[PDB]
């Protein structure tokens, strides 16, 4: 339908083109009176598509993808005029997206229902970092095309304020987080983690230490944060503790199954063997 | 159910549609 | 033909025969589940926030 209009123009153009030899004026001038106005109506269609540069999408950045598609058009400094009028739609829908980002940040990480294997603090700092990165794209596309009008700078002011605030809040969470583990270990977790033993069942003593240091090393490695030597090594030791507790679990369950089969009969050849199967653990071996 | 199927364009014109998507790439260029 | 969708809400028609994707299409909620419809139509669907 669009090429139909263009070809109608081309056809009446080429048919009016019978006047060149005697009248370059008549031919080309009338050809232009028709073709310029009809191709400018087709430019109004291209301008419906200049609005479509956004309308193809509900997002600024995809509108910018279409702007990047428009590269053959840069020869004419008339799209740039429509580009200049549209820079405002650019900035405004950018502002809409970041106002949504603002109401997102106002509902801090603790409010949404997160389902994963990341501690609250690592999830919080990583979600703040990801929001900062999501904001950075906009605040970087902002200048160098609309700096001239500075509306973009007016909005960059608030955006940079939000960025500094996010930096400060991340810093606060890190003050709550980074040395939290150092305090925990140096006070009650690095003072000779008591190995797991048994009186009637397996008594776990530092399951909290296990889970904590696991999550610590995992999230620090995933986010690319420096892991202290103390953290890394008490982690290796917790790996040892966990493997050994699993093995001792299996062994105790073996004794349990054997007793579950012995007691239905209560034979006085295996009951004394059961008694012989008793062992004693002194305090010296609780640090093996 | 009204949005079930269109039954003419989806079926055998779909390979042509993928060729048309590649055309839209040539257009992007 | 395959499809790949990013955290930046972008959907991508990876034609195995190509190194440059076909239709760099683009829409909010493209992080989340996407699917090809079990119809002859190449229907796409994204879904979050009861939407």
């Amino acid at each position: 339908v669009l090429t139909n209009k263009f070809k109608k123009i081309i056809d009446d153009f080429k048919k009016k083109g019978h006047n060149l030899l005697d009248t370059a004026n008549n031919k080309f001038d009338r050809d232009w009176v028709e073709f310029n106005v009809e191709i400018s109506h087709l430019d109004g269609e291209l301008q419906n598509f200049i609005d479509n540069n956004f309308n193809r999408f509900r997002n600024i950045e995809y509108s910018l993808k279409l702007l990047h598609k428009f590269q053959s058009t840069i020869k004419r400094d008339s799209l740039k005029h429509n580009l200049t009028s549209r820079y405002n739609a650019i900035l405004h829908n950018y502002a809409t997206e970041l106002d949504t980002i603002q109401r997102v940040f106002q509902d801090q990480k603790s409010n949404p229902p997160l389902v994963r294997n990341m501690p609250p603090e690592a999830g919080k700092i990583i979600w703040a970092r990801h929001l900062f990165q999501k904001i950075t794209g906009p605040i970087n596309i902002f200048p160098e095309n609309v700096i001239n009008s500075t509306e973009i700078r007016r909005y960059y002011g608030s955006y940079n304020t939000l960025g500094k605030q996010l930096t400060i809040y991340e810093m606060w969470f890190y003050q709550d987080w980074v040395n939290k583990i150092e305090q925990s270990k140096a006070a009650l977790q690095a003072t000779l983690i008591v190995r797991h033993d048994e009186n009637k069942k397996l008594y776990v003593n530092f399951d909290l230490e296990i889970m904590q240091l696991i999550r610590e090393a995992k999230c620090l490695d995933r986010q690319g944060i420096e892991i202290p030597e103390s953290a890394r090594i008490i982690l290796l030791q917790e790996d040892k503790f966990k493997t050994y507790y699993n093995e001792l679990l299996y062994a105790l369950k073996e004794y349990e199954r054997i007793n579950s089969k012995i007691k239905p009969i209560c034979k006085n050849l295996l009951l004394p063997h059961i008694e012989d199967l008793d062992l004693k653990l002194r305090p010296g071996m609780v640090t093996l | 159910s009204p949005n079930l199927c269109k039954s003419g364009p989806e079926i055998k014109q779909t390979e042509d549609k993928k060729a048309m998507e590649e055309f839209k790439n040539v257009k992007i260029e | 033909t395959f499809i790949s969708a990013s955290a930046d809400w972008t959907v991508r028609i990876w034609d195995s025969k190509y190194t440059s994707q076909i239709i760099c299409f683009d829409l909010s909620m493209m992080v989340v589940d996407a699917v090809w419809a079990p119809y002859s139509s190449t229907v796409f669907a994204c879904a979050t926030m009861d939407k």
